[PDB]
RNA sequence: GACCUCAAAUCAGGUAGGACUACCCGCUGAACUUAAGCAUAUCAAUAAGCGGAGGAAAAGAAACCAACAGGGAUUGCCUCAGUAGCGGCGAGUGAAGCGGCAAAAGCUCAAAUUUGAAAUCUGGCGUCUUUGGCGUCCGAGUUGUAAUUUGAAGAAGGUAUCU
RNA sequence: GUGUAAAGUUCCUUCGACGAGUCGAGUUGUUUGGGAAUGCAGCUCUAAGUGGGUGGUAAAUUCCAUCUAAAGCUAAAUAUUG
RNA sequence: CCAUCGACCGAUCCUGAUGUGUUCGGAUGGAUUUGAGUAAGAGCAUAGCUGUUGGGACCCGAAAGAUGGUGAACUAUGCCUG
RNA sequence: AAGACCCUGUUGAGCUUGACUCUAGUUUGACAUUGUGAAAAGAC
């Protein structure tokens, strides 16, 4: 059952494996129907585009802070700042999120300025609107209009500026008055009353 | 209006004037049928809540159902297998009283659709509920915008499939850490955990 | 079973070394002719031939 | 034989053990003297 | 494929390859990683010691993400300027015009101290910092600047 | 409010802060006149539980502790226990006035 | 003469049952087997047994995830990860958050005095332009049927002219 | 068009009802990766109103964060030896 | 590439500077100790033979165990009518 | 007729018991079902 020097496995194979294997056999197939499901949708609403405009968000986890993306929908602030009720947004293809918090100015901002880009660059029809008008559009792709961008790292020529603490000292001290913080506090109570 | 003091007098149970209330509701109760119509519920507020409304085509039902636990079945106590399984008392049904009361009703009056239901009164032997019935054929209902949904045929029996409160409690279906294992379906959230899954291009 | 490999990964980048060396190969008259075409009676490879 | 009774069984016949049983014995168990107070010949007044 | 396999070459004999004496039977020995403590005691005591038993403390609910930090040393650093103005920078840099290099935004965790930098000044931007490796930017005429 | 580095207390970058208009669903515990009106007629009409007359018997007898101990048992927990001891004895102090 | 509760009718009109099995929602529930023995464990929250659906079902617009510069209904794929953890800590077993993608869609009641007017609804009868409209008469309903509100709010008084 | 009507937007004042033998607690059995107890169920006890739940080591003390249960509907991406 | 004496990083034992939330900090120097480390990267991917583990697992073979059904036309025993 | 005797196998089964580990049943207590009076002892 054991032997020769080789690394000790974790094969899973103990239940009735077999009777539950799925073969990607369709994968083609899938691929291929999901694009004439795209082409049916798309020409069936034209040209109006098939993606509502999403806002752009800081991904959570200081593992990915430094990132941002495609959120859900515009927070009902960002909205406002915009002058567009949350119940009309949706019938212009603006995401909403009732859900989202804006507790910082940054995103706010970023959010703030994509839906100005993108209501300058719509055009509501309406009965007046002629079909030869609504015949000189394209079903434009909203995602790649407006596309998420990463702000650019800081990067260029700047002067050095040396403090005369060094930054692995900052370090260790931040770490030591976290560690003793509620120590140090209780002491200084017990102390004083004792005064 | 009423159905406020009625909400927070319920809340009294062990006051003198409900403890009066209920003893003698399950006397009555108890000399009826084991499975009888009530005439109108004997909590308005309460079945209010549950989405009863005076119409016509809302029913109210009332059963009794015997309390305890769930003797295993088996003759003589014999279990013929491993001692982890020779358990015969103190086991435990995975559905609950009112999940029964539920499913027992919803048997009886076969042309209604389960809409929900209560807890009315409890002795030692058996718990008492009240089962509200929707008739899926009576245009009051048909006709009813905030209730036509329960005419499709995908609710047909949903108490028998867990559909109800009682039933989406027993279940486990909420959302969280404390339910990864029932979220979405204990046991399609197993068979996908135990599926192996291949791809044309195997990486 | 159907669970029996089918498919055949291949690096992208020696699948097109080959996709390369292939185009340069017939270039080569002699491969060509090992290959079992009937070009004795063309001029030059590559045979380039106009737009039209 | 021993499948069938408490009794059953043995190269002679004899029940074994005490034919008393107690009154707390389980059924399939209760042959013999059920819950005897005593045994034996009954002797002089009751 | 099957025809360079060795079952095509032992064809017509006897036993397959597996011995007449031991008899290729279902699993001597038992199966998986059976008897590890008992018939199978001298593998694992050779080959992979440590295995039996319990060391250290348990973490419940350990979200790896608490811990990403991936490291990039000195001897490196310089691959994250830009690589068309990277000759320029390393003539032009001086104590008033200093290449910014934003370790972070570059994917990493913490500056180590391993190697030699160019006798440059640089402005590293880390969230972490080894002692040496700071000291070592400091000697060309650096800083490190700690960002969050 | 962030220190702007990566360890310590109060960790984390420095971003422009934003005030944020509170959700009502935030609300949510807090007492209305309409709710506090209709708790008062039930509470008269009600009255008292067993257990919270054999709890409001404790406290006249400065069995504070002793009350506490029967109402972490009665009602299940510490935190509730606590509560259920100061609404009787507003129920005793309101009842001598 | 009402009412409440409870009955009967070959009363007027409806409704349920049974079938099929690949997938779906639950209940109930093994042992062979592995552990080189074996009882916890494993097989397996599987087979068998029972109840209930559809073209999908279920889930679903947070009593969520997080601890960040925060994300934002549900579902699936890839990854997380054979990892944290569980385990005669043996044999074995084993998820979730983040990240990329497929697809994206949101909402409804209860709790509120219409109170200057039950404004609501099934049925019968007549009629028409009949998946229904109109008129009328019983009946249901105040132990509450409509309108109005659902927490993202929202209501009652004002408001600015707008749209 | 029965539009002195229905709706939306902005500002100001006062308010802002929000689901109970349920939540929660103990215990028993079962189950879970969930470990001084993950869900489920039985029995006993049984709430509150800035309250309640959660925050993966039991407890008390003080904070903080985040949602808003015990009522309800809903296409698509997913499954498919019929 | 090999033998050998060192140097560097982490764990362990000692030492203990300027300083101090006076209990923290840890400069500096040591130690027959310890690591699956460093000391001018070698890996990632596809394929092939052989070898390994879980799978029906080279093929055929138990005595057994479990779940759900079908039989008193033979025969055992009671009852009813001849 | 792949010994039915004998031995081996970490292969069984029928049977037994003061084997190991359990179990139907039964018995004993507590809590609930569960209310209304009075008296005598005890307790704060
Ligand atoms: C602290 N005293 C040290 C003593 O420990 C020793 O140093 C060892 C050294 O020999 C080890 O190093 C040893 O082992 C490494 C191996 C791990 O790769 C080899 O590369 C190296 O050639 C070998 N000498 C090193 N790993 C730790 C030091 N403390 O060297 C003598 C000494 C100075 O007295
Ligand atoms: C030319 N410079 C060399 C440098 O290349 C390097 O040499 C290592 C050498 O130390 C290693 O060898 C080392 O490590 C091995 C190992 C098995 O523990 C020890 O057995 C050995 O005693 C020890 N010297 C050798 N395996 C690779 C060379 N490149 O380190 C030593 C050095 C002199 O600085
Ligand atoms: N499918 C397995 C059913 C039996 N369940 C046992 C697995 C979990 C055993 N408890 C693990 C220890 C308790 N945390």
């Amino acid at each position: 059952a054991i032997s020769k020097n080789l690394p000790l496995l974790n094969n899973h194979f103990r239940k009735h494996w077999q009777e539950r294997v799925r073969v990607h056999f369709d994968q083609a197939g899938k691929k291929a129907s999901r694009r004439q499901s795209r082409l049916r949708k798309a020409a069936k609403i034209a040209p109006r585009p098939i993606d509502a405009l999403r806002p752009v968000v800081r991904a959570p986890t200081v593992k990915y802070n430094r990132k941002v993306r495609a959120g859900r929908g515009f927070t009902l602030a960002e909205l406002k700042a915009v002058g567009i009720a949350p119940k009309y947004a949706r019938t212009i293809g603006i995401s909403v999120d009732h859900r989202r918090q804006n507790k910082s100015q940054e995103t706010f901002d970023a959010n703030v300025a994509r839906l100005q880009e993108y209501k300058s660059k719509l055009v509501i029809f309406d009965k007046k609107t002629k079909a030869s008008e609504v015949a000189s559009f394209e079903q434009v792709d909203v995602s790649a209009t407006f596309p998420v961008e990463q702000p650019a790292p800081e990067s260029g020529l700047r002067a050095v500026e040396v403090p005369e603490q060094t930054a692995y000292r900052t370090l260790r001290l931040a770490r030591n008055e976290k560690k003793y913080k509620g120590i140090r506090e209780k002491r200084a109570k017990e102390k004083a009353e004792a005064e | 209006g009423a159905y406020k003091y009625l909400e927070e007098l319920q809340r009294k149970k062990q006051s003198d004037v409900m403890r009066f209330l209920y003893r003698v509701r399950c006397w009555e109760y108890r000399q009826k049928n084991v499975i009888h119509r009530a005439s109108r519920p004997s909590r308005p507020d309460k079945a209010r809540r549950l989405g009863y409304k005076a119409k016509q085509g809302f029913v109210i039902y009332r059963i009794r159902v015997r309390r305890g636990g769930r003797k295993r079945p088996v003759p003589k106590g014999a279990t013929y297998g491993k001692p982890t399984n020779q358990g015969v008392n103190q086991l435990k049904y995975q559905k609950s009283l009112r999940s029964t009361a539920e499913e027992r009703v919803g048997r009886r009056a076969s042309n209604l659709r389960v809409l929900n239901s209560y807890w009315v009164n409890q002795d030692s032997t058996y718990k008492y509920f009240e089962v509200i019935l929707v008739d899926p054929s009576h245009k009051a209902i048909r006709r009813d915008a905030r209730y036509n949904w329960i005419v499709n045929p995908v609710h047909k029996h949903r108490e028998a499939r867990g559909l109800t409160s009682a039933g989406k409690k027993s279940r486990g279906i909420n959302k969280g850490h404390l339910f990864n294992k029932t979220k979405a379906g204990r046991r399609h959230t197993w068979k996908k955990h135990n599926t192996l899954s291949l791809w044309r291009y195997r990486s | 079973k159907t669970w029996r490999r089918w498919n055949v990964k291949v690096n992208h980048n020696e699948k097109r070394y080959a996709t390369a060396s292939a185009i340069a190969a017939s270039a080569v008259t002699s491969l060509v002719l090992a290959r079992g075409h009937r070009v004795e009676q063309v001029k030059e490879l590559p045979l380039v031939v106009s737009n039209e | 034989n021993p499948v069938d009774h408490p009794h059953g069984g043995g190269n002679h016949q004899h029940i074994g053990k005490a034919s008393t049983i107690s009154r707390g014995a389980v059924s399939g168990q209760k042959a013999g003297l059920i819950a005897a107070r005593r045994t034996g010949l009954l002797r002089g007044t009751q | 494929p099957t025809r360079l396999t060795k079952t095509r070459k032992h064809r017509g004999n006897v036993s397959a390859g597996k011995g007449r004496i031991g008899k290729h039977r279902k699993h001597p020995g038992g199966r998986g990683k059976a008897g590890g403590q008992h018939h199978h005691r001298t593998n694992l005591d050779k080959y992979h010691p440590g295995y039996f038993g319990k060391v250290g403390m348990r973490y419940f609910h350990k979200q790896q993400n608490h811990f990403w930090r991936p490291e990039i040393n000195l001897d490196k650093l310089w691959t994250l300027v830009d690589s068309e103005k990277k000759d320029e920078y390393l003539s032009k840099s001086s104590a008033s015009a200093a290449p910014v290099i934003d370790t972070l935004a570059h994917g990493y965790g913490k500056v180590l101290g391993k190697g030699r930098l160019p006798e440059v000044p640089v402005i590293v931007k880390a969230r972490f910092v080894s002692k040496l490796a700071e000291e070592k930017i400091r000697a060309v005429g650096g800083v490190v600047e700690l960002v969050a | 409010a962030k220190s702007g580095i990566a360890a310590g207390v109060n960790k984390g970058r420095k971003t422009t802060a934003k005030e944020v208009a509170p959700k009502i669903s935030y609300r949510k515990g807090a007492s209305s006149q309409r709710t506090v009106f209709v708790r008062s007629i039930v509470k008269e009409v009600a009255g008292l539980a067993p257990y919270e007359r054999r709890l409001i018997e404790l406290i006249r007898n400065a069995g504070e502790k002793r009350a506490k101990k029967l109402a972490k048992k009665r009602l299940g927990t510490h935190k509730r226990a606590l509560r259920k001891v100061e609404e009787m004895t507003q129920v005793i102090a309101e009842s001598r006035r």
